């Protein structure tokens, strides 16, 4: 099984977020280090993706496109993930110095976005997803967000996203299940799009809330994360909405 | 530039 060999290898570990868990909670605070714990396991994500199966076919401008674009659901199932495994979705995990519980979830005004996250966590416990079908899936997250007008090489991302499918439809009643993940996989888009709108509104008057965006995040969230918001790329989804 | 440079860093 040389694909799930592969992913199980390139499988980030840990990322703290360097939150400082003896002041307060505040909403600058939480969000000042949601935001750098965003710089750090961009890193990870960038890393990881250069690594994955066929990636290098792509065009070098659509791979930098892709991760661009995805890194948003790609960290929430991620996080959602790891939510499941280490404390049974009963507090969002994201990182091991920033776990949020329900006051964190209030305090840093993301209630809303929070539940649907959490919800998604309890999904993993809900459908029984194996390790294996959550990598295979996470993959597929990096290839489920593209410009409405296309890629620069749209071919050659239609055969590896296809690959994917391939890869998970494998290691998957069959049609039942293939039927649930899917579905699952769709669900992360709308939860990405609530958190790109939040984030964007945030950096704009970030300065005004004494929030801080590391470079790379500020950078991202103003050029890349608009053409998202403004419909020139958008999400790919298994299931009409 | 920031991600480019990352990017290409590894
Ligand atoms: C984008 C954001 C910082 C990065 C956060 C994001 C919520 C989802 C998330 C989960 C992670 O595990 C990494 C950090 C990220 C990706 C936050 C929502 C508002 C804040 O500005």
């Amino acid at each position: 099984p040389i694909f799930l060999n592969v992913l199980e290898a390139i499988e980030p570990g840990v990322v703290c977020a360097g939150h400082d868990n003896n002041q307060p909670d505040s909403f600058a605070a939480l969000l000042s280090s949601l935001n750098e714990l965003g710089e750090r396991q961009l890193v990870h994500v960038v890393k990881w993706a250069k690594a994955l199966p066929g990636f290098r076919n792509l065009h070098v401008d659509d791979q930098m496109a892709v991760i661009q674009y995805s890194w948003m659901g790609l960290m929430v199932f991620a996080m959602g993930w790891r939510s499941f495994t280490n404390v049974n979705s009963r507090m969002l995990y994201f990182a091991p110095d920033l776990v949020f519980n329900e006051y964190r979830m209030h305090k840093s005004r993301m209630y809303s976005q929070c539940v649907r996250m959490r919800h998604l966590s309890q999904e993993f416990g809900w459908l029984q997803i194996t390790p294996q079908e959550f990598l295979c899936m996470k993959a597929l997250l990096l290839f489920s967000i593209i410009p409405v007008d296309g890629l620069k090489n749209q071919k050659f991302f239609d055969e590896l996203r296809m690959n994917y499918i391939k890869e998970l439809d494998r290691i998957i009643s069959c049609s039942r299940r293939f039927y649930q993940l899917t579905k699952l996989l769709d669900s992360v888009q709308p939860i990405a799009r609530e958190l790109h709108q939040f984030t964007f509104d945030l950096l704009i008057k970030s300065h005004m809330v004494s929030v801080d965006f590391p470079e790379m995040m500020a950078e991202i969230i103003s050029v890349q994360v608009p053409k998202i918001l403004s419909g020139k790329v958008k999400p790919i989804y298994f299931h009409t909405q | 530039g920031a991600f480019q440079n990352l990017f290409q860093s590894v």
